[PDB]
C-alpha cells in the first residue's frame, strides 16, 4: 500500500496571494508519466478532480500550486495516487483565506408558537458574515446570565466573502420560558467597540 | 451528460449489510471505464473501496476483501455495493465514481440501531434587509436538505451544520437575508428533505 501524506491540514492564504500544498509518496509515482492527482472538496459537495492551479514535483513530493488566491478557492485539498491498488489519499488540506475584521450583524429569535405546544422552547442568536471566526455569545434571562443550556454551531468559510456565521441556540422548557420576559443575545466580537445585544419580551 | 446518482437507506443496523446502488445516466457501464465506491469517514478521510470494470472485472481494497461486492445490471446501467457485517466504523458517506473524474452526489450511511426520524421545522421569525429562517430540528439520521421557494431564493442563504443533541436526534437553522420591504408582499417558504425517512416539510415563515 502507498501512504500519502499531507503535513499541513490547513493553508492560511492572503487573497491575492499565491499558496503550495504539499503532498508526499511512501513509494515514488513515476512510471516519464506521474500517477498523481489533486481533488478539491468544497463544502456539502463530493470532491472534484483538478490556470491557476498547477502541479509539480519528483516522485515521492508533489505540490499543488495555487495562483493569486480567490474567496472561491476555499475548501479542503487532497492528493490521491493512482499508481496502484488499492489508490490512496493524503488526509486533505483547509485553504483558509485571511481577510480583513468584518463585525457580525445580529438577530434573535423568540420560540414559535408551533414548538410551544411540545413543551420546548428554541431561542436562537444569528451572528451573519463575521471575520475572523472567533465570537463570544452570551445569554441571558430576566438578565441572568444562563449557562449549559446553549449550542454553537459555525459555518465553513463562506465562498464569496471569506466570512463565517453562526447561530446559537438556547434549549429550555416550555414552562421555564413562560415564567421569564426579557431574552437577550449579547455578542463580542473584534469589530465591535462595543458588545452588541438583541433582545426580545416574550409574546 | 454522464452522470452518477446513488440510492439505498442512509441507516443501516450493526451487523447487518449495506447495499447502495449507483443509476449511471448517459454512459452504459459496459462500455469503458472503471466504477468505483469510495467512502468519506467522518473527519474527511477518503478511502477507495473497489471497483467493477467495464467488463465486470474487479478489484477490492485488502482492508475489505471479505465483507465487499460489487456488482452490476448493464440492462438498467447501474452497479451496487455491499457491504456485509458493518460496524459503526463503516459510517461514512458513500460515492461511486467513473474513474477521478465523475462523482455521484454521494449518501451517507449511518450505522446504528435507532430508528429513522423525519424532522420538526420551526419559523425563525423576522422581528434595509431582515433576516429570516428555519429551524429544523430532531431528526434522525443525517442529513436535511434545505432549500427556499423550492430553489428560487439561493443568495444569502446560510444552512448550519447538524448537531448531535443530547437525546441522539440532530438540529440545525437555516437563514436567509431577505429584503425587509418585501416582508408583508412577499412569500418566504424553506423546504426540507429528510431522504432517510422519505419526509419533505414545507413551512412558510411569516413576520411575527
Amino acid at each position: 500500500d502507498i501512504v500519502m501524506t499531507q503535513a499541513a491540514p490547513s493553508v492560511p492564504v492572503t487573497p491575492g496571494e499565491s499558496v503550495s500544498i504539499s503532498c508526499r509518496s511512501s513509494k515514488s509515482l513515476l512510471h516519464g508519466n506521474t500517477y498523481l492527482y489533486w481533488f478539491l472538496q468544497r463544502p456539502g459537495q463530493s470532491p472534484q478532480l483538478l490556470d491557476r492551479f498547477s502541479g509539480s514535483g519528483s516522485g515521492t513530493a508533489f505540490t499543488l500550486r495555487i495562483s493569486r488566491v480567490e474567496a472561491e478557492d476555499v475548501g479542503v485539498y487532497y492528493c490521491m495516487q493512482h499508481l496502484e491498488y488499492p489508490y490512496t489519499f493524503g488526509g486533505g488540506t483547509r485553504l483558509e483565506v485571511k481577510r480583513t475584521v468584518a463585525a457580525p450583524s445580529v438577530f434573535i429569535f423568540p420560540p414559535s408558537d408551533e414548538q410551544l405546544k411540545s413543551g420546548t422552547a428554541s431561542v436562537v442568536c444569528l451572528l451573519n458574515n463575521f471575520y475572523p471566526r472567533e465570537a463570544k455569545v452570551q445569554w441571558k434571562v430576566d438578565n441572568a446570565l444562563q449557562s449549559g443550556n446553549s449550542q454553537e454551531s459555525v459555518t465553513e468559510q463562506d465562498s464569496k466573502d471569506s466570512t463565517y456565521s453562526l447561530s446559537s441556540t438556547l434549549t429550555l422548557s416550555k414552562a421555564d420560558y413562560e415564567k421569564h420576559k426579557v431574552y437577550a443575545c449579547e455578542v463580542t466580537h473584534q469589530g465591535l467597540s462595543s458588545p452588541v445585544t438583541k433582545s426580545f419580551n416574550r409574546g | 451528460d454522464v452522470q452518477l446518482q446513488e440510492s439505498g437507506p442512509g441507516l443501516v443496523k450493526p451487523s447487518q449489510s449495506l447495499s447502495l446502488t449507483c443509476s449511471v445516466t448517459d454512459y452504459s457501464i459496459t462500455s469503458g471505464y472503471y466504477w468505483n465506491w469510495i467512502r468519506q469517514f467522518p473527519g474527511n478521510k477518503l478511502e477507495w473501496m473497489g471497483y467493477i470494470s467495464y467488463d465486470g472485472s474487479n478489484n477490492y481494497n485488502p482492508s475489505l476483501k471479505n465483507r465487499i461486492s460489487i456488482t452490476r445490471d448493464p440492462s438498467k446501467d447501474q452497479f451496487f455495493l455491499n457491504l456485509n457485517s458493518v460496524t459503526t466504523e463503516d459510517t461514512a458517506t458513500y460515492y461511486c465514481t467513473r474513474g477521478s473524474l465523475v462523482w455521484g452526489q454521494g449518501t451517507l450511511v449511518t450505522v446504528s440501531a435507532a430508528s429513522t426520524k423525519g424532522p420538526s421545522v420551526f419559523p425563525l421569525a423576522p422581528s434595509g434587509t431582515a433576516a429570516l429562517g428555519c429551524l429544523v430540528k430532531d431528526y434522525f439520521p443525517e442529513p436535511v436538505t434545505v432549500s427556499w421557494n423550492s430553489g428560487a431564493l439561493t443568495s444569502g442563504v446560510h444552512t448550519f451544520p447538524a448537531v448531535l443533541q443530547s437525546s441522539g436526534l440532530y438540529s440545525l437553522s437555516s437563514v436567509v437575508t431577505v429584503p425587509s420591504s418585501s416582508l408583508g408582499t412577499q412569500t418566504y417558504i424553506c423546504n426540507v428533505n429528510h431522504k432517510p425517512s422519505n419526509t419533505k416539510v414545507d413551512k412558510k415563515v411569516e413576520p411575527k
